[PDB]
RNA sequence: GAGUCU
DNA sequence: TCCGCGTCAGACTCGTAATTATAGCATACGTGAGG
DNA sequence: TCACGTATGCTATAATGTGGTCTGACGCGG
């Protein structure tokens, strides 16, 4: 599903923009996740060129 | 048969239903509510009375001590409406009560007679009501809307299948008190039943009946029946009521005293049963099978041992029916529990029950809703029964005693508002007769189970938590206290009562703002009905049921009224007729059919009481009180309309126009308009703001006098008479010698309220609208107001209007308006505006208001006074100094570039900065006043001087008026009772009149009228000096503000705005549009006859939007000023006043058989004269909202001004000359400037200020911000590809702080370079996270 | 509705048919106000995963 | 921060790190105190209660509600959800060079064209008047420049018309359901106080006037003068990317 | 179970044994002498007398578990200067404690800007004159008088009141739902936006070539006194330090450089024009 | 909290 | 099967600034100026 | 070593377990 797939994305910046912010951010701080800034969110996010 | 107001312009109605009950005042509830709260009733308790003998008596925790309330008075109000408005108070009176500390001895029983004291305390000022329905708080008009809630009393409801995957309808009970702790009963999937209070954890519904004092055996003998069960010898019998085998199977071989009736496997028809009845079967033989499975009603004990054989409740067997037997029991009772039927409910939830008795139950109970703390017998059982059953915690209320017993189908109307224990268990049985398939639940959206709850009831409550604030500190203070040292104004806080109030009448969702940019805003937002507020719904809670339109609705609430906004079902506006019932539900009039006859005598049908009779509609033709003349009536019962006979009916509907409000009357042809749009009319025509000339509205229905005159704005006749003086500023009427009072002169005096601010910054201005010495009647309208002419509510303005395109410059309902609109000045609004300069206190010092600035020109100093104040009259526009403030700064840090740039000029900052009020941005007026409050105490500007000496001297020859004119009108009646008795006309009013009171006459009933006037006029002498020295007082004294204020001045200006493209105009039929272009007048279209039009409207907003009323309003619009464009033509030439008698008369009398009748044999020559003046712009016509004038009527009348049935003429381009294809729609829309003004709407910004934390630009022109670019308008240049363009709005022109800086000089350098960086709001984020001891990095390349 | 309005709007309509009508225009312009946002949040969901 | 009056205003969180710091130090002294330890787990428990109310206030148990009966708002609250500054402050934004008015029909335009009015066009393109003024020679420095634009003197007006030739602008309309919701428009300085829209690309926008409103926004860099151009220019945009089928549409 | 932390401490201070007369100078005795056991099982019998005096002390400035640990600490100074040798009992003395270390402890937290304690009860004072000039003058008390009831200062009434107002936070919304709040009204003046930051970037950019401009000496003298391209902001007397060391020729020469400046802002275009600014 | 465009 | 938690379109305009209650005085504690 | 604002200290009748809203929905886990 949509709202799964948004979520199962390795960029957490994405899942945490979109929904659940509580939830993504504490799992991907114990997994100590990377995100390396893929898609469009991530750079509009960090004020980069898409 | 018409007054002297109606008698200068009469509108022609084309109305047929005779009007059987006039148009009730339409501010009947805002002032009837808050006038039960204010009237001390003495004895049937309302509002404030209710409130103290609540509360009161308040006794000590020892009780030796007690307060007992007496009595209370409201003081006059400390500054009036006129005041309050000025300074910026809220208009509130005194509240004055008496209250006694009444002590008992602690030695004897109850030694009553020890301390009798008293005093009359201050409790709070609470805010008084206006003439018109409004509360002046901190010197704004505000009116408290009336709410719409759940009625309190038991409502039965049902969840269908949204509990539980089965879809087992769950049905449920509801006890809502006024206050106390709600009762629910349920069922649940299995059919036990359930009780919750609160809404809590889920109880056994046999526990509050243990509770109650209810044992196993009795709980069994409330709900189910009996069974007796006969053992007889050996072959077992059982007691038959035939009617209970009904429409069952036979499980065994029912067999009488000698007859099989139904054999095993078989059912048992209606014929079985009246078989067995007629035969009148009374016991019958049975196996011993069939008791497996009965359940034993009773306790059955051995007489011989003495021990329980089968506990109450217990399903008996063969083993246990032996033991019965053999014991010594041969007559068993059993419960008799039908699987369809009489349900076995209480039975099954006596077995889940896990409580044994009484005390059991109250454990259980307690340990609910004190979960944790251990139980006591006291605790548990004084919980239970300060939840429902204390007069202190509980209260149904009236309203909710009689909702309650009306529902449980009682006979007693009023009674107690604590629950008994017969009101818990009747309705339990409800609850069951429900699920068994008799009952049905009641519907919540049902009006008559929404009551409706107006200002005076909700300030009751508010005022009530007043009185409970201080119930903790009497009895705190009545227990420490010393008993004989203690007053009782030492106990009592006045903040808390105060704080309640005032947090109503400021708070609260449904105080508001009054929408006053037009009377019909005003009187429609008094109408209003919010189930918005505390104690009501949410949007969050809204469903759509809630919202729809409801059957009840009918005549009560308008279904044609409400927002499209959020709130679109849950604000209403009330209908016309209607009114609130004594409990508080709706009701609307109907005129009883007896006979079969209509009587003229009406009923306020409750909505309860409405669905019993058949109700006729408005729409059946009456043979003029005789009955209906058709056989078969169309009717309304039972929630729907279908035809009935004549002797059937019951009722009929008063009015045409009853099931409308009052925004929807206003609309005309309103039958033809769809309601989608006609809902956005009644909704625009609130918005209308008034224009520089109240022009009438051509085309009307009527509603515009009632509408005017009910508004309050418009300042009408208290009595009638001659007109004594009549000027701009004021009205002095004196009145006719029937109905002027004895004792007084009898002359009226009417101050008009002249160009004054509104709250959405429009005018409001009253002129006179009589003329120097005219008689005038009775209720009569003196002076009209804003949006009002002679009387009628007067929006906007009709126009010359052509339907036809117009090279797209009326593309999308886009509108072309002749430069002749805007040459008029018609549309042209007046906007006056309030701007307000404040002298403060900084840590540094106070701020001064001089003309001595630093920084300044001589062109910002020039239209300023000495004070520092600007000129009455000063025309001022964007920069230009009101009022001229500075203010204390700190030796500041200069810089060194600084330093020397003022070392240049020589002129170098002073220790004070500035901080002038200046003219707002763009914006620009006519100074037309400045008012000052100076704190007192303070130094006072000249300025602030010569407006006092200003305020005296008007002060002084307003009073000497008051007293000059009401001494001549006092004397002129004197002098005519002492010509009744001793005739001295000529001779006594030579030499002076002040030795006039001294003549008397001899001993009569007119002597004691000489002695009333002579002690009235001292009375009045001695009155006007401490009336001045009250103005005199309020005038020197100083005005106390807000802390570290020290003054304030409020500067008035007047701005007047034309029109132009982007200004938003409509009509009345939701027609809306915005301004295009404004056409010279050469160029627009013209008729044969030359005229050119002053509106083109596109054709192609009619059939999309289905608002065909617009063109019926143009067509007859049309017609009206062709009878205008006639009688103006005739009064032109100077006919005769016997011609322009018979053109006017054929016109009033045009209708096939109109409503109305105007002879005009009865007008005399000089009435028809100003009559004619008057129509001659048009003759005004009416068409009432659903009693309109047809097709038919319109065509016959366009024949009488001499114009097309079509109401289509040939038009001519303007600037070409040649002719248009074909015939053009062309009339009068009375069309509306609506609030939205472009000047006020366009906004722009490059650069300015940032938010503190996120560093973005500001929002709004409040606050002169930046757009809004949300991820919505993120996802467009995203999807385009246009990365750049993104980057450049999400970095240099929000947040990055290098950026914008940066960026914003590479473009004054000629450079569009992008030199980004990273939005501060990101910075933001990683410190956040980081905050929430999360380690967030940047791990680079 | 089981009864329908016979008549148009060049006709008229009556006290009665009206009342029917406003069933209707509320239950509209109610969709108006609140069903759009169901559709917007579709908007959303897709947008985030895309 | 002080309200203008003498007022103050401050953040919840510092509400919410006072309750903190209070039970924090008064812990810390009851421990000095070897007090009993039915004191000091009250303590215990106001300290986890202070801390999970400062990280993520309504969670564990009802919010702390402060002054207003609102409950007051945690630093989660300001990461989370709509109003948080992922949704709010972040993937979308205020923006400077920016304004808006009631639109109204254009319908001599061409439809590369959009009515833009004077005093709009004058605030929202200053750094460029700015720097033309240095570069003709008319401003020695930005102040002086700055009043000249002020007075709105007549040559300003000149190099106003000199800047915004070819210099292409954004128009915007709520709601931006698709990429068609912006397009870019040469600007036509026009007398009164509305934007005139052309006709044609009224169905992308679903733009009616009877009191629609749009938003302006300068593309500043050339980068952006070019985006405007070559993307998202009215005239490149005509078939609707959802149906191969054209937008631009007579009605 | 309970999970909720007051009627947890509640449940606790519960089973507490409830002290007698000579029970409580029998600890007392030793807990003054100094033991273990004695000021535990004085302290802790005697909480149930915290709560009820917490009670009656809320909704004020604290919510309630924070008026019992302040009164707990009361307890606690009650104990150990309690004297069992005065014939008068403990509940007496430790009631004087406890309202007063909960009053004392209020005043200081209850307020966001630290409130002390002169100042406090000074107010005190004010708000209780003004109760009872209230029920006498119906309408509020004005300041004046207050301050002309007690013949104090109306500037140290209005002082003290002024600092009565309370502060609203920034996160309240002005809207209702979730419209916006003070944040997104308030600006941050001390970061100056681009127009302002680019202004003094071109006044003084403007000026550091308005330096090479002006004679040698002229713009050395000029410069070094102000502090504009020196290091620190000097007098006309201490330009004598570097290599001017005069006080009449320092005086002249500044000027001189003023006066030549002046001229160039006349012709370049400021002057009267920038003398507004 | 009352509105404006969808 | 039930409880808990998580979502619920997009911009704009306006509008206002609320309340309570803490006793009273005596020695101690810190910084700043004057002899 | 005072002056001044700020803080700490102690009061002995007895007194000893606390007290605002009541209505969403449709989905998806544990
Ligand atoms: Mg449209
Ligand atoms: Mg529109």
């Amino acid at each position: 599903g949509i709202t799964k797939a948004s979520l199962a994305t390795e960029s957490f910046i994405s899942a945490a923009s979109f929904q659940e912010t509580t939830r993504v951010l504490t799992e991907a701080a114990v997994a100590g996740k990377r995100d390396e800034l893929r898609g469009l969110k991530e750079n509009v996010i960090v004020g980069r060129l898409i | 048969v018409y007054s002297y107001t109606e008698k200068k312009r009469i509108r022609k109605d084309f109305g047929k239903r005779p009007q059987v009950l006039d148009v009730p005042y339409l501010l009947s509830i805002q002032l009837d509510s808050f006038q039960k709260f204010i009237e001390q009733d003495p004895e049937g308790q309302y509002g404030l009375e209710a409130a103290f003998r609540s509360v009161f008596p308040i006794q000590s925790y020892s009780g030796n001590s007690e307060l007992q309330y007496v009595s209370y008075r409201l003081g006059e109000p400390v500054f009036d409406v006129q005041e309050c408005q000025i300074r910026g108070v809220t208009y509130s009176a005194p509240l004055r009560v008496k209250l006694r500390l009444v002590i008992y001895e602690r030695e004897a029983p109850e030694g009553t007679v020890k301390d009798i004291k008293e005093q009359e305390v201050y409790m709070g000022e609470i805010p008084l009501m206006t003439d018109n329905g409004t509360f002046v708080i901190n010197g704004t008009e505000r009116v408290i809307v009336s709410q719409l809630h759940r009625s309190p009393g038991v409502f039965f409801d049902s969840d269908k299948g949204k509990t539980h995957s089965s879809g087992k309808v769950l049905y449920n009970a509801r006890i809502i008190p006024y206050r106390g702790s709600w009762l629910d009963f349920e069922f649940d999937p299995k059919d036990n039943l359930f009780v919750r209070i609160d809404r809590r954890r889920k109880l056994p519904a046999t526990i509050i009946l243990r509770a109650l004092n209810y044992t196993t055996e009795q709980i069994l003998d409330l709900f189910f029946e009996k069974v007796i069960f006969e053992i007889r010898d050996n072959k077992l019998q059982m007691e038959l009521v035939p009617e209970r085998l009904r429409g069952e199977t036979a499980s065994f071989d029912i067999e009488a005293n000698g007859k099989v009736y139904v054999e095993k496997g078989r059912r048992i028809t209606a014929r079985h049963i009246r078989q067995l009845e007629k035969d009148d079967v009374k016991l019958i033989e049975v196996p011993v099978e069939y008791i497996a499975g009965k359940v034993v009603a009773k306790d059955y004990i051995d007489e011989s041992t003495g021990e329980l054989i089968c506990a109450a409740n217990m399903e008996l067997s063969l083993d246990l029916l032996a033991k019965l037997s053999q014991s010594g029991h041969k007559r068993i009772e059993t419960l008799f529990t039908n699987d369809l039927d009489h349900g076995p409910y209480i039975s099954e939830t006596l077995r889940v029950d896990p409580t044994n008795d009484r005390l059991s139950a109250l454990v259980e109970i307690y340990r609910m809703m004190r979960p944790g703390e251990p139980p006591t017998r006291e605790a548990a059982e004084s919980l239970f029964e300060n939840l429902f059953f204390s007069e202190d915690r509980y209260d149904l209320s009236a309203v909710g005693r009689m909702k309650f017993n009306r529902s449980l189908l009682r006979e007693e109307i009023e009674g107690s508002g604590i629950l008994s224990k017969d009101d818990i268990i009747d309705v339990m049985k409800k609850l069951i007769d429900i699920r068994n398939g008799k009952g049905e639940v009641d519907d919540i959206d049902h009006l008559g189970n929404r009551r409706i709850r107006s200002v005076g009831e909700m300030a009751e409550n508010q005022f009530r938590v007043g009185l409970v604030r201080v119930e903790r500190a009497v009895k705190e203070r009545l227990s420490l206290g010393d008993l004989d040292t203690l007053m009782p104004q030492d106990m009592i806080n006045a903040k808390p009562i105060s704080a309640a109030v005032k947090e109503f009448f400021g708070s609260s969702q449904l105080s508001q703002f009054m929408d006053q940019n037009n009377p019909l805003s005003e009187i429609t937002h008094k109408r209003r009905i919010s189930a918005l507020g505390p104690g009501g719904l949410t949007r969050e809670r809204a469903g759509f049921e809630v919202r729809d339109v409801h059957p009840t609705h009918y005549g009560r609430v308008c279904p044609i009224e409400t927002p499209e906004g959020p709130n679109i079902g849950l604000i209403n506006s009330l209908s016309v007729y209607a009114q609130t019932n004594e409990y508080g539900f709706l009701e609307t009039p109907y005129r009883k059919v007896t006979d079969g006859v209509v009587t003229d005598e009406i009923h306020y049908l409750s909505a309860i009481e409405e669905g019993n009779y058949v109700i006729a509609q408005a729409n059946s033709n009456l043979d003029e009180e005789g009955h209906f003349v058709e056989d078969l009536v169309t009717c309304r019962s039972k929630g729907e309309s279908s035809l009935f006979s004549r002797d059937q009916v019951d009722y009929m509907d008063v009015s045409t126009q009853q099931v409308v409000s009052v925004g929807a009357s206003l609309i005309p042809f309103l039958e033809h308009d769809d309601a989608n749009r006609a809902l956005m009319g009644a909704n625009m025509q609130r918005q209308a703001v008034p224009t520089l000339r109240a022009d009438k509205p051509l085309v009307g229905t009527g509603m515009e006098r009632a509408v005017a005159v009910d508004s309050g704005v418009t300042a009408v006749a208290k009595r009638g008479g001659v007109v004594q003086y009549v000027d701009a500023s004021r009205i002095v009427i004196k009145v006719n010698e029937d109905e002027m009072y004895p004792g007084e002169a009898g002359i009226d005096i009417y101050n008009l309220t002249k160009y004054t601010r509104s709250n959405q910054n429009t005018c409001i201005n009253q002129m006179p609208c009589v003329s120097l010495g005219e008689p005038v009647e009775r209720g009569d309208v003196l002076a009209d107001g804003p949006s009002t002419d002679l009387g009628e509510l007067a929006l906007g303005q009709n126009m010359r209007v052509a339907f036809m395109p117009w090279n797209g410059y009326n593309f999308e309902d886009s509108i072309l308006v002749s430069e002749r609109v805007v040459q008029e000045d018609r549309f042209t609004t007046i906007h006056i505006q309030e701007l307000a300069c404040v002298s403060r206190d900084t840590k540094l010092g106070p701020e001064e208001i001089t003309a001595d600035i630093p920084n300044v020109g001589e062109a910002a100093l020039s239209k300023l006074d000495e004070s520092g104040i600007v000129y009455i009259g000063a025309e001022v526009t964007g920069g230009d100094i009101l009022v001229g403030k500075v203010t204390p700064k700190g030796e500041t840090q200069l810089t060194p570039e600084e330093k020397l740039l003022r070392a240049i000029f020589g002129e170098k900052a002073s220790d004070v900065k500035d901080s002038s009020l200046r003219v707002p941005n763009g914006v620009s007026g006519t100074v037309i006043d400045v008012q000052v409050f100076t704190r007192d105490g303070v130094e006072k500007d000249k300025r602030a001087l010569e407006i006092e000496e200003m305020q005296l001297k008007q002060a002084k020859k307003d009073l000497s008026e008051e007293l000059q004119i009401l001494e001549a009108g006092l004397f002129s009646r004197i002098r005519a009772v002492l010509v009744a008795g001793g005739v001295e006309a000529e001779k006594l009013d030579k030499l002076p009149r002040d030795r006039w009171l001294e003549l008397g006459l001899t001993d009569e009933e007119k002597q004691n009228q000489l002695e009333q006037l002579a002690e009235q006029y001292d009375e009045l002498k001695h009155e006007f000096e401490k009336k001045l020295e009250a103005k005199r007082r309020k005038i020197t004294q100083g005005d106390d503000l807000a802390p570290g204020v020290l003054k304030i001045v409020k500067v008035y200006l007047a701005v007047k705005r034309r029109i132009q493209p982007g200004d938003k105009m409509a009509g009345r039929h939701g027609n809306k549009g915005v301004i295009s272009k404004i056409n010279p007048i050469e160029d627009m279209p013209y008729d044969e006859n030359g005229t050119p039009v002053d509106i083109v409207l596109n054709p192609l907003g009619v059939p999309s939007r289905m608002n065909i009323g617009q063109i019926l309003e143009t067509h007859l619009g049309m017609a009206a000023k062709g009878i205008g464009d006639k009688i103006n033509a005739m009064l032109k030439q100077q006919q005769e006043v016997a011609k322009l008698r018979e053109f006017i008369q054929r016109a009033y009398d045009l209708g096939a058989d109109v409503r109305q009748k105007v002879d005009l044999s009865t007008f005399s020559d000089e009435e028809v004269m100003r009559l004619a003046e008057n129509l001659r712009k048009g003759m005004p016509i009416a068409t009432p909202v659903f009693d309109g004038a047809k097709e038919a009527e319109i065509k016959e009348l366009l024949k009488l001004g001499d114009l097309p049935t079509s109401g289509q003429i040939r038009l001519y381009d303007g600037r070409t000359g040649e002719q248009f294809e074909r015939p053009v729609t062309v009339g009068y829309m009375y069309m509306l400037k609506l609030n939205h003004l472009v000047d006020d709407k366009m906004h722009a910004r490059s650069t300015g200020s940032y938010s503190l934390v996120t560093q973005q630009p500001l929002g709004g022109k409040a606050q002169f911000g930046g757009q809004r670019f949300g991820e919505m308008e993120v996802w467009a240049l995203e999807a385009y590809g246009a990365a750049y363009t993104l980057q450049e709005m999400l970095t240099v022109k929000s947040d990055d702080v290098n950026g914008r800086t940066k960026m914003y000089k590479n473009i004054v350098d000629g450079n569009h370079q992008m030199e980004p960086g990273m939005p501060e709001s990101f910075n933001v984020l990683l410190k956040e996270i980081r905050s929430l001891g999360i380690n967030i990095e940047l791990e680079d390349e | 509705i089981e009864t329908p309005i016979t008549a148009n709007f060049r006709e008229g309509l009556n006290v009665l048919q009206y009342f029917i009508s406003t069933h209707g225009a509320r239950k509209g312009l109610a969709d108006t106000a609140l069903k759009t946002a169901n559709s917007g949040y579709l908007t959303r969901r897709l947008v985030d995963v895309a | 921060v002080p309200l203008d009056g003498g007022r103050f205003a401050t953040s919840d969180l510092n509400d919410l790190y006072r309750r903190v710091i209070n039970r924090n130090n008064r812990l810390k002294r009851l421990l000095d105190l070897a007090a009993p330890d039915i004191i000091v787990r009250n303590e215990k428990r106001m300290l986890q209660e202070a801390v999970d109310a400062l990280l993520d206030n309504g969670r564990r148990g009802r919010a702390i509600t402060g002054s207003n009966k609102r409950p007051l708002k945690s630093l989660a609250d300001m990461i989370k959800g709509k109003q948080g500054r992922f949704r709010q402050n972040l993937l979308g934004k205020r923006v400077d060079y920016s304004g808006r008015s009631v639109i109204t029909v254009g319908p001599y335009l061409r439809l590369h064209q959009c009515g833009l009015p004077k005093k709009m066009a004058l605030e929202l393109f200053k750094p460029f008047i700015y720097g033309k003024l240095e570069l003709r020679g008319l401003a020695t420095t930005i102040k002086a420049a700055k009043k000249m634009v002020e007075r709105e003197e007549a040559v300003v007006w000149d190099i106003l018309d000199e800047v915004i030739r070819e210099h292409p602008v954004l128009l915007n309309r709520a709601p931006t359901l698709h990429r068609l919701g912006i397009q870019a428009f040469e600007p036509v300085l026009i007398e009164g106080k509305a934007i005139q829209l052309h006709p044609l690309v009224c169905a992308a926008y679903n733009a009616d006037f009877d009191g629609d409103q749009m938003a302006v926004h300068v593309p500043l860099t050339l980068e952006a003068q070019l985006e405007a151009r070559a993307l998202m220019m009215s005239t490149n945009n005509i078939l609707s990317p959802a149906n191969g089928e054209p937008i631009i549409v007579p009605s | 179970r309970v999970l909720d932390a007051t009627q947890l401490y509640l449940g606790e201070i519960g089973y507490s044994p409830l002290l007698t007369a000579e029970e409580e100078v029998y600890f007392a005795r030793r807990a003054l002498r100094g033991d273990v056991a004695s000021r535990r099982r004085m302290i802790e019998s005697n909480l149930r007398l915290v709560v009820k005096i917490a009670r009656r002390y809320g909704n004020r400035g604290l919510a309630l578990l924070d008026l019992i640990e302040e009164g707990n600490l009361g307890l606690i100074r009650a104990v150990e200067k309690f004297d069992p040798e005065r014939g008068f009992r403990f509940s007496t003395y430790a009631t004087w404690w406890i309202r007063q270390t909960i009053e004392r402890a209020i005043m200081n937290q209850t307020r966001t800007i630290r409130l002390p304690i002169h100042i406090v009860k000074e107010l005190n004072v004010y708000l209780r004159t003004a109760r009872e000039l209230s029920h006498k003058l119906d309408h509020e008390p004005s300041a004046e008088e207050i301050a002309e009831q007690l013949d104090k200062p109306v500037d140290d009434v209005s002082r003290m009141l002024r600092l009565n107002e309370r502060i609203t936070s920034v996160d309240t919304p002005l809207g209702g739902d979730s419209e916006k709040a003070l944040l997104d009204i308030l600006a941050d003046e001390k970061e100056n936006g681009p127009e302002d930051t680019t202004q003094d970037d071109d006044m003084k950019q403007s000026i550091v070539k308005w330096l090479f401009e002006l004679n040698a000496k002229q713009r050395e003298v000029l410069a070094r006194r102000f502090g504009l391209l020196g290091y620190e902001a000097a007098t006309l007397e201490d330009v004598g330090r570097e290599i001017g060391l005069t006080r009449e020729r320092v005086r002249q020469i500044q000027v001189e450089g003023l006066r030549r400046l002046r001229e160039i802002l006349q012709t370049q275009g400021l002057n009267i024009e920038a003398l507004f600014l």
